[PDB]
DNA sequence: TAGATTAGAGCCGTCA
């Protein structure tokens, strides 16, 4: 698998998505996201579904007001649930809670029983939580290199 | 149809031996060069000032955004940028009641009330320093607006203490020098800019679109003052020593007694960066003259040479003096008598008073940053302010002015002089900006000079820059 | 069946609960606590009932 | 009476 998938509601959650992608790529994790490539159009869906179903080990969902009830994110969650059931992996979708307005009383049904990582108070605590979770769950990784993120 | 040349960006060095041309991006990607464990702060002011400071600290532990992330890089939060802790629990409070302030800011004589208020703050600071068991890294002074408003020289309210300046900040910094206490003065309206308004319901200063820039600036200043190294230069060639010079009026004295202060910079042979002031204010009695008498020139150059030799082990192979004024012949001969055999001495002059502007004929954006018109082998115009393509904007608003660089004394290469001068614009630790319009050898010397001129009781002052900025 | 469960109100009684959990762990027992062992992104009522 | 150098202070804009 070797790749980490990030699903977000473009173009509202771009700042945090860029920050997180750069930090993770600077730590040795291969990240697939819709903001790292400047070419679009052909196979706008095939490639994404192929990557989710074939070579994705982790699915990270940026849970916020914009991403709730967003069609593309919902389809992504459906494919992710299918793959998660196929792999018999209990911890495959890891929501990230970044919005203060989105109460936990009003989250999507597909992610309502799952333990979410909190980013509302401070982003560094959220990053520490993500790194500790990845280490505990043995997410494959490269030796951390910030030059990847710089490039 | 003359010709212009282009000079590339100097690049600066960050953690893990990685280089970048931006301090914000380099710090938000890799991190600083050394490892502070935390910043224990000491706050002095009213209760409202303490509340405002706590509010601000709680604020900057989290990401902060600008309206245009391309133009102004974001702030990902203090402890993620700097890998150290600076929060609102290591704070220590020392009250300054309004009763203390009321009885002093009424004398109607600016000098006496400035003296009294400076004393009111510094006596508490020194008492806390000498007779308490904490270990405070920096002292943060929350100054109510009225204290700063009227303590200016030429601002009116609508002998023993006359040997001091008429400025709160300068006198405050000068009278704390023999104690060596790092300090950061904050206006009350800066930390809480939302609640200070006018007769329109709007802020006096609107930081809404530039909050991340403010966070960057304050965080970098606080980090440097506690003993941090944010960044260093990239490829400073060994054996070269830079030396700024700036003259300052003395004002309240029988004679103008022009004071001259310097700033020294070189490579420490450990691939570090030694950037400290080489100062003991040298004087000239004649009025209106900005030249040193031979004895002071001899002493100054000898002191600088000795500093370099002690910090390295052998004399410089090349010394550059950057000044804002020309050098007469007696001063240069004085310099030359006390200079070793195998050391080349070059004196340069950087000026802004020269009308020359270049307009792009096509668009609405200004000239590029690295450009330069070389008038001769001993003169050139260097643009240090202009359009920077990395951030997609210009560092100024209107058509910028170039710097006029002249090789007044010695023999060197103007291309090397221009390249070096451009690379010295990247070490402004008092700011978190892409680049500065002036070399910092000429800007920190000025800041030293304008602090140790608000008093006369200072003898053998400290050299480290963190006691003046 | 060798885990000592600790039930409390979060976050009003976090200091005492964390103190007690750390003490019981130091003494050698196995402790499950709402603030130290619950996973992130897991169905939490079901896991609590299972425990 | 000029030209040519120098240093102080004060004030305003930063987005859209
Ligand atoms: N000490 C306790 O009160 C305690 C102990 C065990 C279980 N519980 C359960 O009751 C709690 C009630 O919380 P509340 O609504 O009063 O306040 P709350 O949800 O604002 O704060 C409670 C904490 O929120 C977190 N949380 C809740 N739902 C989550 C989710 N879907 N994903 C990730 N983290 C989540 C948990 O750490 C929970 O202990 C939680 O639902 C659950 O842990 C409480
Ligand atoms: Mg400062």
């Amino acid at each position: 698998r070797n790749k980490i998938f990030i699903s977000h509601a473009t173009p509202d959650d771009n700042d945090f998505t860029r920050w997180l992608a750069l930090k993770l790529i600077g730590l040795g994790y291969e990240v697939w996201c819709d903001i790292l490539f400047l070419d679009k159009g052909v196979d706008f869906w095939s490639n994404i579904e192929k990557v989710i179903r074939e070579d994705t080990c982790k699915f990270l969902l940026v849970s916020s007001s914009y991403s709730n009830q967003r069609e593309g994110v919902l389809k992504e969650l459906a494919v992710a649930a299918k793959v998660k059931k196929q792999l018999k992996d209990d911890k495959f979708i890891i929501p990230l809670a970044i919005d203060e307005q989105l109460s936990y009383d009003d989250i999507n049904i597909d992610i309502v029983r799952l333990n979410a990582i909190d980013f509302k108070m401070s982003w560094a605590r959220g990053l520490k939580d993500i790194l500790e979770a990845f280490e505990k769950q043995k997410v494959p990784k490269e030796v951390a290199d910030a030059s990847k993120s710089n490039l | 149809m003359k010709e212009l040349i282009y000079i590339e960006e100097p690049k600066i060095l960050f953690a893990h031996g990685q280089k970048c041309t931006d301090a914000r991006d380099g710090l938000a990607l890799f991190g600083p060069l050394n490892n502070l464990y935390g910043i224990k702060s000491g706050v002095i002011g009213t209760k409202q000032g303490l509340k405002i400071f706590r509010d601000y600290l709680d604020h900057i532990q989290k990401p902060i955004y600008n309206s245009n992330s391309i133009t102004r890089p974001m702030f990902p939060g203090f402890e993620a940028v700097f890998d150290c802790k600076w929060e609102s629990t290591g704070i220590t409070f020392k009250e300054v009641t309004n009763e203390d302030i009321g009885k002093f800011l009424y004398n109607s004589s600016t000098h006496k009330r400035t003296y009294d208020l400076v004393s009111l703050f510094i006596d508490k600071i020194i008492s806390a320093n000498k007779n308490e068991d904490e270990n405070v890294d920096v002292w943060f002074v929350i100054v109510p607006d009225e204290i700063y408003k009227y303590c200016r020289p030429n601002s009116v309210l609508p002998a023993e203490t006359y040997n001091y300046d008429a400025q709160f900040h300068d006198q405050f910094k000068a009278r704390l020098l023999k104690h060596t206490i790092p300090t950061q003065i904050f206006r009350e309206s800066t930390l809480a800019w939302r609640d200070f308004k006018n007769a329109f319901g709007l802020p006096i200063r609107d930081f809404s679109k530039i909050e991340g820039h403010l966070a960057w600036t304050i965080s970098t200043a606080a980090f440097y003052k506690a003993g941090g190294k944010p960044w260093k230069l990239s490829d400073v060639r060994n054996g070269v020593c830079y030396l700024g010079l700036v003259y300052k009026k003395v004002e309240k004295s029988k004679n103008p007694r022009n004071a001259c202060c310097a700033a020294q910079m070189f490579l420490d042979n450990g691939d570090g960066t030694v950037f400290k002031g080489e100062v003991g204010p040298w004087y000239n009695p004649k009025n209106g003259q900005y030249h040193l008498e031979p004895k002071e020139a001899k002493a100054l150059l000898s002191q600088s040479l000795q500093s370099y030799k002690e910090q390295i082990g052998e004399y410089p192979k090349e010394v550059f003096i950057h000044a804002k004024t020309r050098f007469n012949h007696q001063e240069w001969d004085a310099f030359l008598e006390v200079t070793p055999k195998e050391t080349n001495l070059v004196g340069v002059t950087i000026s802004k008073t020269k009308p020359l502007k270049l307009y792009k004929t096509e668009g609405d954006y200004t000239i590029l940053r690295g450009n330069a018109y070389v008038v001769n082998e001993r003169s050139a115009f260097l643009w240090t302010v202009g359009y920077v393509p990395k951030i997609q904007t210009a560092l100024s608003m209107e058509v910028p002015n170039p710097l006029f660089i002249e090789i007044n004394k010695g023999e060197a290469d103007i291309k090397q002089v221009l390249k070096d001068i451009l690379s010295l614009t990247k070490l402004n630790y008092n700011a978190c900006i892409f680049a500065d319009g002036e070399p910092v050898t000429l800007r920190f010397a000025d800041k030293i000079g304008e602090i140790l001129t608000a008093s006369t009781d200072i003898k053998t002052p400290p050299l480290a820059f963190k006691y003046y900025i």
